[PDB]
């Protein structure tokens, strides 16, 4: 319509952000339990879908670009849900609320081009997901026809269907594998099975669903030793080892080499534009300001002792005391080196600003602020000043002792000034913090949205168990980014797999077609971490080798 | 006299048998008994070590008389200590170092080692930034949770004044079965107490295994000596998440990336770039390492009816769904299936086998079954239904059969084009890199005997981390454990269970009346260390294999590669029914026009462009239909790459003869 282009575009991007901190503060109570937070929220989302329907239709002038594609499907599945929950699994139909979050980087180019670039560094590692399909394929195919329905026999009591021990493992299919033997135990059929009926090769799903558990390196020694108990002892172990060999390590082989020389292309290619160039003249110069900032200051505008070789080593000294005394605490200490502690904070504050203010009076008031070396040692001196003062005052702090240590602790950086190599990578770091801020912004949305998608999903529903109380749930928004980091990192995400599957049902019915949320967030969410924090290392490394290389023949 | 002595030492057969010699030792030293120590099979393998340590003793004086390095001493060393064996359980202990006798012995053991000293000692500046980092987020966490993991057995008493005496505990929740249990006031197994503990929790936490449990436990810790309360502060995971990002994310990855772009930076010593680039050096060389074959055509049209019925797209991709068709029927078998249902299945798996056999005798008619074999997926074919058809009569041991038909899906993986090509690659370079994964066997090897020699005797239970699957009594069975804690399993559990204060099983020759003392306090170093020096080793290893075939993974398929020179050479062996040689000139330009742009000519009319070029190169002078497979595709690379003028023509054989390797007396028809 009428031009409305920079207002317009950043108030949007405004509301988007709204919208996901109410999505954020919205608590799935369980079992359709409310408050009166969700009974506001209700009304704020209705206004956000008014205005996202305005702000649409506004601009329509559109749809074939991908991005407002799927701006606007998100607005017409969000009217279609608001019109089916009002004439009334409808509560399930927000569950594409989530995909707001996403609309955010449309806004910005900056991280656009990023996510971009991260999706088309994908299309190498299409041969090796095929590789992985037909491994597991395979070996799926495999075990059900070696192990198919063994794991289903456990001991119970004698004339009884109550399990013998409380964490049951199968006998042996034909006299060969475990035997329960105690008191009163006959074992038989009947059984469920060890993680409920979920982990079994008695199916193609369930073959695939354990090929693929055991692929990734999380919980495969489980599943080799129930087959220990079940079947017999000789056999299990060839299918198991060897399928971690072959199927995890083999290929994170393969990704990790394939992603090496994907970096190194695109290394090779803007380095032929002059990048590096761009870095090595910014620091080139920074050599030329040092000399020129202290000789021809130095002639009229202490510093004998400062830059004389026993001082540095005093100083080194000091603070290798310093990090002594703090790491000394422990629980019951003896009351004699409280004291001790206490008064060797106090005199060592006094002699290191002592110090401070020595330094700050011999060179140059302004050409010390400039340098970050020194930017945060008045932070870190005054905060040590300001402690002492404010413990001895009428402000007590239980907890402020603990959080006061950590800015006195930091002082132990001051040995590692002088390396030429940990400041040659760090250059590096801090001319690419843009590009880092960015990835790790991403990182992070992509977190939030499968967290809120966690949330809409199992909220309020591992309450199934009746004995126990579960940790790793999705009961509101910072335990459910808890438990999307966990599964990101792949400690123990089968036991929430495992209750996500059990939250719909079970091992039957059409509950364990959730288990692809957990089967996506895995593969996806590695395959992100591996771009990004393996592409900062990688790109800010040889930057900093190339400019040892041209550092030491200009040298 | 002592020549003859050098010359027995220095003799072909006495290295590799003093090397085989050393490796039995080791055998014999991984099949002792580590419980039962009056046993029948130590006695025979303890006289088998007499006779070892005879002739390694008898070989180092025998080498000291012809001489009068630091690998000589440790050769001494480990004879010294047999000797002096005959406390002990340190001598028992040190008696391992058998296999690192053989390193001085092979060249590709000492070299592998050597690279493996120099990545260390390149790479200690990241270790030690790390390592410190670890500290202050360990004296962080012990300002943090200092003494605050404590609990009392039952969540009802809250301090240690309370968590005294006996308790009422209702088993699995359940109001019907109590049973009376102690209270006891107790620490985490992993806390925050000291510098050292924190340390522990921290590398824990690191190895990204047990984490969420000491997560949920800090996130409860109320305060200096009381008991915990339901997510007391959930902000204090703000700790735990910076720190695995910190570190685990991003301190150790760039560790990988670190050593991927030091192999890479020290693989380019090739400074021969005088004339030539790594394209050059990667595309001119295929050219000179090249041979000829035959399309095996056959004889007898009545018999090469079958051969072209055969041969055909169709027919491939007919098998291809064939194949798909029954890996579905065979990935359908269910559970407690129906009789009708397994008598469908019987009746397809027969169908399926006859028509294999069917496929297999028209090939072995059709394809002149004197070559049939010499390929290896045709032999391997044959093998699955041989297999596969003797079970059609014995429906009504046999298992291992069922497997082969599984097999036929293998096949369809070498149908693409770079999913082939990338498995042929990479266990290329495994082949070419074994003394690599050597120094990850003997790492294997030493720690599992160090694992039965200390931990043993521990005693089997059923709720425990040493169970009947998991322990140290047997070789297979400790070197699983180990593989077990490299994936890093629960590599913690068992460390913490491998403590003194365990019971033994009663078999070992123990002191009546004490039963809990097997178990060291040398579990920490020795799980710790096992898995620092595993990952690290492991990665060595895997950048090893990515560095030796760099090329591939850097291709760059738009300017070209050996594919483009495969495919030449197939379409070629078209026109060329024999590889003797020299080939005929007639067909050429077809030939050319077959090929793919980069190689070959575009879709334009070739006699304006193709035919010139093709004559206008200086090509040998040889008869009207003889020319050479090399004087054809040496001299398309060269029209392909670095293209010049006339007259300098022998500037070519310059650089044949002078940067690239020995022409081999191949070239003396390339000279024109
Ligand atoms: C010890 C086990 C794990 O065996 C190893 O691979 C070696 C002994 N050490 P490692 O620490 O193993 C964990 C990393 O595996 C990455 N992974 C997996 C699948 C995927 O699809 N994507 C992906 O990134 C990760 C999930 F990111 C983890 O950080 O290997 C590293 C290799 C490169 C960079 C960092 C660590
Ligand atoms: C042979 C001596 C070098 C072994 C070694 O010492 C170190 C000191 C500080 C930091 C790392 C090392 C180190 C490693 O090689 C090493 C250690 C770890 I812990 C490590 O990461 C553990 C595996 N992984 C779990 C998923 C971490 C994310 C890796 I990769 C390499
Ligand atoms: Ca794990």
């Amino acid at each position: 319509s009428i031009v409305e282009w920079k207002p317009f575009d950043i108030f949007i991007l405004l509301a988007i952000f709204a919208n996901c901190v109410a999505l954020a503060i919205y608590i799935p109570f369980p079992e359709d339990d409310s408050n009166s937070t969700n009974h506001n929220l209700e009304k704020v989302e209705y206004a956000f879908l008014i205005i996202f329907t305005v702000e649409t239709f506004l601009k329509i002038i559109y749809v074939r670009n991908g991005w407002n594609l799927l701006d606007f499907v998100i607005v017409i599945v969000g009217l279609f849900s608001v019109i089916l929950e009002q004439l009334t699994d409808v509560k399930a139909l927000r569950a594409f609320r989530v995909l707001r979050p996403l609309r955010l980087v449309s806004g910005v180019p900056s991280l656009q081009v990023v996510l971009n670039s991260i999706i088309k560094a994908m299309v190498p590692l299409l041969h090796i997901a095929l590789l992985v399909l037909f491994v597991i394929i395979i070996y799926a195919i495999i075990g059900l026809e070696l192990f198919i329905g063994k794991m289903h026999k456990t001991c119970f009591f004698a004339d009884s269907d109550i399990v013998a021990e409380e964490d049951p493992a199968p006998c042996a299919f034909s006299g060969n594998g475990r035997q329960c033997t105690a008191n009163g135990t006959e074992c038989r059929s009947g059984w469920v099975g060890p993680n409920g009926g979920i982990t079994n090769f008695d199916n193609f799903a369930f073959a695939m669903l354990t090929v693929f558990q055991c692929i990734t390196m999380e919980g495969w020694t489980d599943v080799l030793y129930w087959m220990n108990d079940a079947m017999g002892f000789e056999l299990p172990w060839v299918y198991f080892v060897s399928l971690v060999i072959f199927g995890s390590f083999f290929v994170l082989n393969l990704v990790l080499g394939v992603l090496s020389g994907e970096f190194s292309k695109e290394r090779e290619k803007a380095k032929a534009r002059g990048d590096f160039q761009k870095l090595r003249e910014k620091q080139q110069l920074e050599e030329d300001l040092k000399g020129y900032l202290d000789w021809i200051t130095q002639a009229e505008d202490c510093r004998a002792a400062v830059k004389s070789v026993t001082f540095y080593w005093l100083v080194i000294v000091l603070v290798f005391l310093n990090t002594l005394t703090i790491s000394s605490e422990h629980y019951n200490q003896p009351d004699w080196l409280t004291q001790i502690q206490d008064i060797a904070n106090k005199v060592l504050l006094a002699l290191f600003t002592c110090e401070m203010l020595v330094k700050m009076y011999s060179l140059g008031l302004q050409a010390y602020f400039v340098s970050l070396f020194n930017r945060f040692d008045c932070f870190v001196v005054c905060g040590g000043i300001t402690e002492t003062i404010l413990v001895e005052l009428e402000i007590m702090s239980p907890l402020g002792i603990s959080v006061f240590r950590c800015v006195r602790l930091l002082r132990i950086f001051k040995v590692t000034r002088h390396w030429t190599s940990l400041s040659n990578l760090v250059a590096s770091l801090l001319n690419s913090m843009k590009s880092i801020a960015s990835l790790l912004l991403l990182l992070f949305l992509f977190i939030i949205i499968f967290s809120l998608l966690g949330m809409q999903l199992f909220g309020g529903k591992f309450n199934f168990d009746e004995t126990q109380t579960k940790r790793s749930t999705f009961d509101n928004f910072p335990q459910a980014l808890l438990t999307v980091f966990q599964i990101l990192t792949g400690e123990d995400w089968n036991a929430v797999m495992y209750d996500g599957i059990m939250a719909y049902g079970g091992p039957s019915s059409s509950g364990m077609i959730v288990c692809i949320y957990f089967i996506i967030l895995f593969i996806c969410g590695n395959y992100i971490l591996l771009n990004v924090f393996l592409a900062i290392a990688v790109d800010n490394l040889a930057d900093a080798e190339s400019l040892n290389t041209a550092q030491k023949e200009e040298a | 006299i002592r020549v003859g002595c050098h010359k027995l030492i220095n003799h072909h057969i006495f290295t590799n048998l003093i090397l085989v010699f050393i490796m039995l030792s080791s055998a014999a030293l991984a099949a002792e008994d580590p419980i039962r120590s009056h046993s029948f099979r130590n006695t025979i393998l303890g006289y088998f070590d007499y006779a070892f340590t005879a002739i390694f003793t008898v070989e180092i004086l025998l080498k000291m008389t012809t001489f009068g390095n630091y690998f000589n001493l440790l050769d001494m060393l480990v004879v010294g200590v047999s000797l002096v064996s005959f406390v002990v359980k340190i001598l028992r202990v040190l008696r391992v170092l058998r296999p690192l006798r053989a390193i001085n012995r092979a060249k590709g053991l000492k070299h592998v080692v050597q690279c493996v000293f120099v990545a260390i000692r390149t790479i200690g500046n990241i270790m030690i930034v790390t390592t410190l980092l670890q500290f202050m987020f360990a004296c962080i966490g012990v300002q943090l949770f200092k003494g605050k993991f404590y609990r009392c057995t039952d969540e009802a008493k809250s301090n240690p004044e309370e968590c005294r005496g006996l308790f009422i505990l209702y088993k699995d929740g359940d109001v019907d079965s109590p049973v009376v249990r102690e209270r006891i006031w107790q620490n985490s197994d992993f806390n925050f107490d000291n510098v050292l503990s924190a340390m522990m929790a921290l590398f824990t936490v690191s190895t990204f295994e047990g984490w969420p449990a000491l997560l949920y436990k800090a996130i409860d810790s109320n305060g200096e000596n009381i008991g915990p309360i339901y997510n007391h502060r959930v902000e204090i995971s703000i700790f735990f998440i910076i720190y695995i990002i910190i570190v685990a994310f991003f301190m150790m990855n760039i560790f990988v990336g670190f050593v991927i772009v030091t192999f890479q930076e020290q693989g380019e010593k090739e400074y021969k770039n005088c004339e030539l680039d790594k394209n050059q050096r990667q595309c001119v060389e295929y050219a000179l390492k090249a041979r000829p074959l035959r399309r095996y055509i056959p004889k007898n049209p009545y018999q090469y009816k079958f051969w072209y019925v055969v041969n055909s797209s169709p027919f491939e991709y007919m098998m291809f769904v064939l194949i798909m068709l029954n890996t579905l029927c065979l990935a359908m078998q269910h559970y407690e299936q129906s009789k009708m249902f397994n008598d469908a299945m019987d009746i397809l798996n027969m169908v399926f086998t006859g028509v294999f056999t069917v496929e297999m005798v028209l090939k072995v008619i059709a394809f002149k079954p004197k070559g049939y074999f010499s390929d290896a997926w045709n032999t391997f074919d044959s093998l699955i239904v041989i297999g596969s058809i003797i079970d059609v009569a014995l429906s009504e041991s046999i298992t291992f059969f069922r497997l082969f038909r599984v097999m036929r899906l293998v096949k369809l993986l070498s149908r693409g084009e770079g999913i082939r090509t990338l498995l042929w690659t990479f266990i290329k370079s495994f082949q070419a890199l074994p003394y690599v994964a050597l120094l990850i066997a003997m790492l294997f090897f030493i720690y599992a005997v160090i694992g039965m020699q200390m931990f043993g005797k521990v005693a089997m239970r059923d709720n425990n981390q040493i169970n009947r699957n998991n322990n140290f009594q047997t070789f297979p069975q400790a070197v699983l454990l180990l593989f077990r804690c490299a994936t890093g399993e629960a590599w913690q559990e068992i460390m913490l269970a491998c403590l003194p204060g365990k019971l033994c099983d009663p078999e070992s020759d123990y002191n009546p009346g004490e039963e809990y003392t097997c178990g060291s306090n040398f579990a920490i170093v020795y799980f710790i260390s096992f898995y620092m020096l595993c990952a690290f080793l492991i990665i060595n290893l895997f950048v090893a294999v990515i560095m030796d075939n760099f090329d591939y993974l850097t291709r760059d398929w738009s300017i070209l590669g050996p594919h483009h020179l495969d495919e030449f050479k197939r379409i070629w062996s078209e026109y060329d029914p024999e590889a003797k040689g020299r080939i005929k000139h007639l067909d050429v330009v077809t030939l050319l026009r077959r090929i793919q742009p980069p190689l070959g000519f575009g879709k334009l009319c070739p006699h304006r462009v193709a035919c010139k070029r093709l004559v206008a190169m200086n090509m040998p002078l040889n008869s009207d239909g003889t020319v050479m497979f090399n004087a054809t595709l040496f001299a398309l690379v060269r029209t392909a790459l670095k293209i010049k003028t006339e007259g300098n023509l022998e500037q070519a054989n310059e650089e044949l003869r002078a940067v690239i390797k020995k022409i081999w007396k191949k070239t003396s028809m390339k000279l024109l």
